[PDB]
């Protein structure tokens, strides 16, 4: 149930750097 | 990695629906609504604290935490946010010694118990360079709680069949009781030192009581003693035609 | 974990001595077989699929009620269990082949072992037939005594490494016991 | 300690499996690469008393501020204290050419080194200074051979950017 | 050769000449001097009476006294013959203390 | 954990009765010297590095098979981890110090103290040196007393937290032992 | 529980020579100011217990009267004995710091000892208190008919420190 | 001549035996720098009665637990025993700088040393702290380096024979830790 | 920034909690104290010119074989930097006399101080024999007040049980 393609905190970086 | 007890004899894990929900761009998780919701924070309170049985007067000191966590549905930050608090460490770190505290954040946040006194001993590398937040994020940021957790699932205690060491499921079944057992009943007094420190192992009856139902829960001991002797060197024997061969 | 030639220099450490030419003369013989070393290993692991599960149901042959009712073989969940678990024994033993030292088979398999099974409820009598077994599918693999599968080495004696893997096998059933 | 051989079967057991064939190709490097620093490992056996005297009095030539009262170098049995600590060096040095890795360093002589030293006052440049005179004493085909001293040389500079 | 207390008792005699330079290395069973271990008990015992930081962190045990039978008059149970009358006088000089117990 | 105010509450919470005048004197005292209390706390947290520096390298003095082969300072890693434990010693001290009551020490530095040491095999008539070395010390920069740093202090009587903090080493000593 | 001089039967002078004086003297704060104020007092040990058992006669004159205690010539010596074995541990508790040998050999009885023999322990009481007064003004160097040569400094605490040794006699006798 | 003055010791008896005027004359062609030696042995006996009044009175000097009743310097005798030991390393030590090795040191005085303290219940922990007193005195009486007493020596340096005397006594305090 | 008015705030916010009175009467204890650790602030403001040029060149007192050519004070533009190195902290130790708290000394000059000194060869005995100098050059009644020189004289040797 963790589904290896992820991530926890690169996840709230790039959402505040596309809009950078 | 076959483990014979984990989906069969014990339930299911609990977490949240999929980790797809964090790229879909007009949400941020399959919503679950609050029905859905707090029956996972009632697994996630009765995880992180033991059951350490938290008031109503103690849950209105983490209402930010949980306020949080419905709207960025990580369960990874919940815990985060969950070990920093005033509640953990008045529970986990101001009458107890450090090892005992050291001990019950591989049961609250990894499901297993420390396999070394080298592992151990640089935890408390971490606490002379950063507190207690410094053994806490370590922990959390860690590549063995994002293969087996992750964002998306409670960290739960996995009996996995394939231990990296055998002493590892022995310690993890101490720390874990049943389910009438909170980790307050010891007057500090961490039950795991003398053993990693030795590097003994444990005793049989307080394991084989935080075994599931329906797997042989202490049988097999022999009535003479329950460990073994390091400096027995016994003679094993092999038939062979003509006698008998000791190949020691 | 050490190998067999971190255990000289343990041993040297409890006198603060040097491994000079009066001990290096065990380590010059340690490389110089170290052929027959790993032409030994992989003499064990091309055949560990199959070693297991005749050792496994080998101890079912002479001993039937492990697959009764109440036996502790008896279900599928049961004897999946009891195959993983002779495929653990075998992995470690040829690392500690492999080292030339029975360390990291004695602290990561066998330490804390015995309280597992008298907890678990795993006959620890017939756990010992199944490792002496394949102990000796082991020795018969590494001196070229086996009556199917002869594989191709050179000539010669390798009397010494299978009765080395021969105590490594041995201190499984002490652990156990 | 960390080695050849310790380091392929523990990432074998991390995976769950068994000696396979890249795991038996490292052990022959070991074999091929041992007649060289098992050859600088009995040198420097039977020539430590030699090669720590030469390393001693180097220290303290680049460094005659020790031997000012109140300093690390002050009397005579802490200057017999600096020749024991680069005795104990040469004797890991020696421990690591037998091994084939740099398990008997990071562990027995660095683990907790820059600790010790920072209270005790020990300065670090002076270890480093002692450590450095040996790998230009060295030359090729007198003290060993021309891959022994290849073998013996790497050795102790991994310990003197350790301490650096 | 452990606990029959001999020891190699050296002398130097020099009397500048060259014909005056003996060494004598003879064996002597050294005694154990019962009178100046005194000079070394007592100077002690009321070097540590007179530290204030040795008093604590250095703090002696509970010493039982004597059997001495409480005759029941308090003019001999209090105060007994061996402590009648006994004071310490305290006698300073040029970098000497010199307590002293006697009766006065 | 505990303070100085907190068990004259806890004492009299076990007795269902209001604190009174008759048990506010011993801490109506505690606030009048309690300047003098924090004046001579960072003597202590002030020196702390050189007290632990010097309690260990003694205790190598006096017992010198500490860093024989087999000792239990041996090597650079045993070595950082005793200068390590002293500090810890010495940092639960300084705050049973400044809170006037031993609960804090107790529960946290002495808990499981004495079945960790005998584990790991810590010699326990050497690292009750190295308490009572530094006990010494501490009593030192209280009653000013001290060979070389001397510290400006106010003038007056600090004995009674000289003779509180060898009660509160001694306490390490009878947890070890 | 008394001190560390627990050397009864044995010994009985120990001296403190002077290398050992300057373990000392490096061991006790004002060290210097505590030897001059047994000083102070063991050189006027005469004078203190002659004046306080006279000034006891000087304000009750009923002592010397057939019937009092401080008639028939020895008891007077016994009452002047007594006067003195008080002074003595006294500026004995002023050197060590503490009245640990003073409460335990000393004072110890004294209340029980003194109605025994009927000894009036309210003028003892009053004789106390003019030795207690006495030595405040010998430490201080207020001494009026006789001033000592000390350095420059004070010794306020150390007089306040011996009127605590001198209630405690006043205490064990009341 | 050096052969029998081992001859004298070995006997367990007293025997005395010496050299000469023209026998010493080569001694010291035979020997390295031997009028130094003999003025290092000469410079501690004639101290020797000193050196073991201000070490045993210097480890009370720092704990007094000794002198405590429950202690083991207690008791009249006890004290009287234990200047008579320190008298006995004192000429072990003095012998092995005259002969010029500890040969005669550790079989003859520390041979069955540390099982007799242990057996007697004599703390082992201080008798090594009276030890390394005795070393700072030895150290300064070679390289006349002591303050309340200068004697008169010829010039030139001494401090390899005073790294020899101190390491005897880490050999003392070897054997008792 | 670790002061007494965040350690009674980011411990109400750790506990999820409004501020009752006994966190305020955490700073009325910064009330008493601020006329006196402020006294110590503009003496050093003034001074720092002065007691750096008193401090940096006992440093170069002691050890003379910092001036030496291959050593770390080889020319004047390292004495230059090494004056600005030891600047840097009577800077720092008046931030922290001014915010009350160990904060801007454990951010800005002790936070990684341990690498940067070790790998470029800087040796940490010459920095904090400069910081000795100035906890053993002032005199109480005449440089400050007299709980100026407790406050002044706490934050040097905070320096000093850092760096060593
Ligand atoms: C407590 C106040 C106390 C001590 C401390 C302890 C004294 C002590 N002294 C030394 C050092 C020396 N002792 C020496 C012996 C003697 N000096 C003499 O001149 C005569 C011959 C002889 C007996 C008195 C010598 C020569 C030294 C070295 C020089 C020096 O004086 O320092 C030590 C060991 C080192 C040290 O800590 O100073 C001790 C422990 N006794 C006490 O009562
Ligand atoms: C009646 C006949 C009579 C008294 C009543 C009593 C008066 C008295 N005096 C003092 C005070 C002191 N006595 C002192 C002792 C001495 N002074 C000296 O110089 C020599 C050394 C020594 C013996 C004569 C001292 C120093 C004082 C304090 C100074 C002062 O004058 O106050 C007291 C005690 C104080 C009090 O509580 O009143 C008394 C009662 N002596 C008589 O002869
Ligand atoms: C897989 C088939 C391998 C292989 C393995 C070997 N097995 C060897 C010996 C052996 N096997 C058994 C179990 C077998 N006997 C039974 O009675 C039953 C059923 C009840 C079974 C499955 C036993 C008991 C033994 C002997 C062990 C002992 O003596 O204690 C063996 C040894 C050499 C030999 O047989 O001569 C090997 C190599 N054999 C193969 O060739 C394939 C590769
Ligand atoms: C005993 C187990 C055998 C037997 C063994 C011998 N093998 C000998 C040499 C040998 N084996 C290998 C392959 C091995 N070396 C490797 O490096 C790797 C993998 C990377 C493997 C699997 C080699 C290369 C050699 C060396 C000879 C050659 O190069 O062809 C050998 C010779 C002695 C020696 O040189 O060590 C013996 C005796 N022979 C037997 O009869 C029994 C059954
Ligand atoms: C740190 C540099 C402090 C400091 C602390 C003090 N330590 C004091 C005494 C003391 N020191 C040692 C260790 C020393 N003695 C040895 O024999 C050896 C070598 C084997 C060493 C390194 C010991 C054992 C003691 C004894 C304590 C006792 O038992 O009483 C000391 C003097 C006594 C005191 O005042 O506490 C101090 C002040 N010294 C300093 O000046 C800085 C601040
Ligand atoms: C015994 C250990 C000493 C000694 C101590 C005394 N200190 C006294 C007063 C005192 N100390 C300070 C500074 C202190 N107060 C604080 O709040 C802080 C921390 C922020 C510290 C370091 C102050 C402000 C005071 C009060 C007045 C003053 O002296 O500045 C003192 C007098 C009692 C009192 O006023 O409470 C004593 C006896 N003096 C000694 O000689 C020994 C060695
Ligand atoms: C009442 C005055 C408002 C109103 C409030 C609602 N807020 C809801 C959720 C929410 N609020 C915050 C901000 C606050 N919580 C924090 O943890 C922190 C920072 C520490 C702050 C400033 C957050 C972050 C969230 C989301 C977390 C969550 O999902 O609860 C909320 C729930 C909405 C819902 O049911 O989905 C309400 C009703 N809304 C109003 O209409 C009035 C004006
Ligand atoms: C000489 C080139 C040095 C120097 C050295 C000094 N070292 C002192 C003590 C010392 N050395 C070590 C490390 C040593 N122990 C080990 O087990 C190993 C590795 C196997 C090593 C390298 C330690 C742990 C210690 C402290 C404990 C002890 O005395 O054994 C020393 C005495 C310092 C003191 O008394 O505090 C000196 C003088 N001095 C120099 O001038 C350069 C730097
Ligand atoms: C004088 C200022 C008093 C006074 C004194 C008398 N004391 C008499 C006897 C006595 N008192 C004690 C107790 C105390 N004196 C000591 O010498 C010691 C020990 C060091 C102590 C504790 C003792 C021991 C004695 C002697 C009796 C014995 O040894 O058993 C005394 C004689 C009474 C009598 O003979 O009947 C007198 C007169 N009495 C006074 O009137 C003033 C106030
Ligand atoms: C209070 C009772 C007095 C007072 C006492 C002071 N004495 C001071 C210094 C001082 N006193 C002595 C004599 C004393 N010290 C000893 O070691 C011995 C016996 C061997 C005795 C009798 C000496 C030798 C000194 C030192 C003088 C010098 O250095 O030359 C003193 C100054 C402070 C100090 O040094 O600690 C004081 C305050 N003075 C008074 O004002 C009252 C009346
Ligand atoms: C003194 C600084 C010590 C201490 C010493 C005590 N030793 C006691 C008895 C004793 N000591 C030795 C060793 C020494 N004496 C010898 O005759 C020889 C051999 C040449 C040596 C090395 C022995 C052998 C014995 C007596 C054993 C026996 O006779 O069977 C002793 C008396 C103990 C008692 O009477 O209970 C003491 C007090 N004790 C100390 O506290 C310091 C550290
Ligand atoms: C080191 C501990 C001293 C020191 C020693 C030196 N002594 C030197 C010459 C010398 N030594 C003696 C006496 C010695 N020889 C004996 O046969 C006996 C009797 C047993 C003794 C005590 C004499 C007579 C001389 C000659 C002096 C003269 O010419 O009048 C010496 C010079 C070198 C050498 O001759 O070996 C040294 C260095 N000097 C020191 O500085 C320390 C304190
Ligand atoms: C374990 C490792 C080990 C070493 C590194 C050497 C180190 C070493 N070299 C020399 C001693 C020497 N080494 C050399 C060699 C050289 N000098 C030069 O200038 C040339 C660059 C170089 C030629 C290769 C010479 C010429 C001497 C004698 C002079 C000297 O003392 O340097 C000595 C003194 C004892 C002796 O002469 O053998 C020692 C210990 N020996 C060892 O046992
Ligand atoms: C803000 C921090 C600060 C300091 C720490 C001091 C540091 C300092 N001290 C002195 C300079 C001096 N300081 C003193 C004072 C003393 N010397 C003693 O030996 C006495 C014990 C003590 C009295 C308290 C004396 C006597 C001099 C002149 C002698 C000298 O040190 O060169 C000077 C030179 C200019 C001056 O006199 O001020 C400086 C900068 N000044 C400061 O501005």
């Amino acid at each position: 149930r963790r589904t290896v393609s992820f991530n926890a905190r690169v996840a709230r970086n790039k959402s505040q750097a596309k809009k950078i | 990695a076959f483990s014979s007890i984990q989906n069969v004899l014990t339930d299911a894990p609990l977490g949240t629906p999929s980790a797809m929900g964090f790229l879909d761009e007009r949400t941020e998780k399959p919503l679950m609504g609050p029905s859905e919701m707090d029956e996972l924070v009632y697994a996630v309170y009765k995880q992180v604290f033991g059951n350490a049985h938290i008031m109503e007067s103690e849950r209105a000191e983490l209402r930010d935490a949980e306020s949080l966590f419905r709207y960025l549905r990580d369960v990874r930050e919940f815990v985060r946010a969950l070990a920093k608090s005033n509640a953990y460490t008045s529970r986990f770190l101001q009458g107890n010694q450090q090892y005992r505290f050291f001990e019950l954040n591989f049961k609250h946040l990894l499901g297993r118990g420390p396999r070394s006194l080298e592992e151990m001993a640089s935890h408390s590398a971490l606490y002379a360079e950063g507190g207690f937040e410094a053994v806490i994020d370590a922990i959390l940021d860690s590549d063995e709680y994002a293969q087996e957790f992750g964002s998306t699932v409670v960290p739960y205690c996995r009996f996995k069949g394939e231990y990296p060491t055998n002493e590892e499921f022995n310690r993890m079944l101490v720390l874990k009781g049943a389910n009438s057992t909170s980790d307050k009943a010891g007057k500090g007094r961490s039950k795991l030192c003398y053993s990693i420190a030795a590097g003994c192992s444990q005793n049989w009856l307080s394991m084989s009581k935080a075994l599931p139902f329906g797997t042989e829960k202490g049988t097999g001991f022999n009535l003479i003693s329950s460990s073994r002797n390091p400096a027995a060197r016994p003679r094993i024997g092999t038939k062979i035609p003509g006698g008998v061969v000791f190949s020691s | 974990m050490l190998d067999a030639f971190s255990r000289v220099v343990v041993n040297s450490d409890a006198k603060a001595a040097y491994v000079g030419g009066s001990d290096l003369q065990a380590l010059k013989s340690f490389i110089a077989d170290g052929n027959k070393r790993l032409d030994a290993v992989n003499s064990i692991v091309s055949n560990a699929s199959c070693m297991v599960s005749d050792a496994v149901s080998g101890m079912i042959c002479e001993n039937p009620g492990l697959i009764s009712p109440g036996g502790n073989c008896y279900t599928n969940r049961r004897m999946a269990a009891c195959l993983r678990d002779g495929e653990i024994i075998l992995r470690y033993v040829s690392y500690a082949l492999l080292a030339g030292d029975a360390s990291v088979l004695e602290d990561r398999c066998l330490n804390g072992l015995k309280e597992t099974y008298i907890a678990l409820g795993v006959p620890t009598n017939s756990s010992i037939r199944a490792v002496s077994i394949m102990k000796a599918q082991a020795v018969a693999f590494i001196t070229n005594t086996a009556t199917e599968r002869k594989m191709s080495f050179a000539a010669g004696d390798c009397t010494s490494l299978a009765s080395e893997v021969a105590s490594y096998f041995d201190r499984v059933g002490a652990a156990i016991s | 300690m960390k080695s050849v051989i310790t380091t392929v079967v523990s990432a074998a057991d991390a995976a769950g499996r068994f000696p396979s064939n890249s795991d038996l190709e490292s052990i022959q490097g070991n074999i091929q690469r041992s007649a060289a620093r098992l050859e600088a490992a009995e040198k420097l056996a039977g020539n430590h008393e030699a090669v720590v005297k030469e390393a001693g009095d180097a220290c303290f030539a680049k460094y005659a501020y020790l031997k000012n009262p109140g300093e690390a170098g002050e009397n005579q049995e802490k200057i017999n204290k600096c020749y024991r600590d680069v005795d104990h060096y040469m004797r890991l040095v020696n421990y690591c050419l037998v091994v084939g890795g740099t398990g008997p360093l990071d562990e027995w002589g660095i683990a907790g080194a820059r600790e010790v030293y920072r209270t005790l006052n020990l300065p670090t440049s002076a270890y480093v200074a002692s450590i450095a005179y040996t790998r230009d004493r060295l030359c090729v085909p007198r003290d060993m051979s021309a891959q022994a001293g290849v073998e013996f040389s790497a050795y102790l500079d991994y310990l003197i950017n350790a301490l650096s | 050769y452990m606990g029959t207390s001999v020891a190699p008792e050296i002398v130097l005699t020099d009397k500048g000449s060259d014909m005056s330079r003996k060494v004598k290395t003879e064996d002597k069973k050294v005694a154990a001097d019962q009178a100046a271990a005194m000079g070394i008990l007592a100077n002690m015992s009321l070097y540590a009476s007179l530290n204030p930081v040795k008093r604590m962190t250095y703090k002696a045990k509970e010493q039982a006294p004597a059997y001495v039978k409480k005759t029941g008059n308090p003019v001999e149970d209090f105060y007994p013959s061996s402590w009648r009358n006994m004071a310490p006088v305290i006698s300073l000089s040029a970098n000497r203390v010199a307590v002293a117990f006697e009766k006065i």
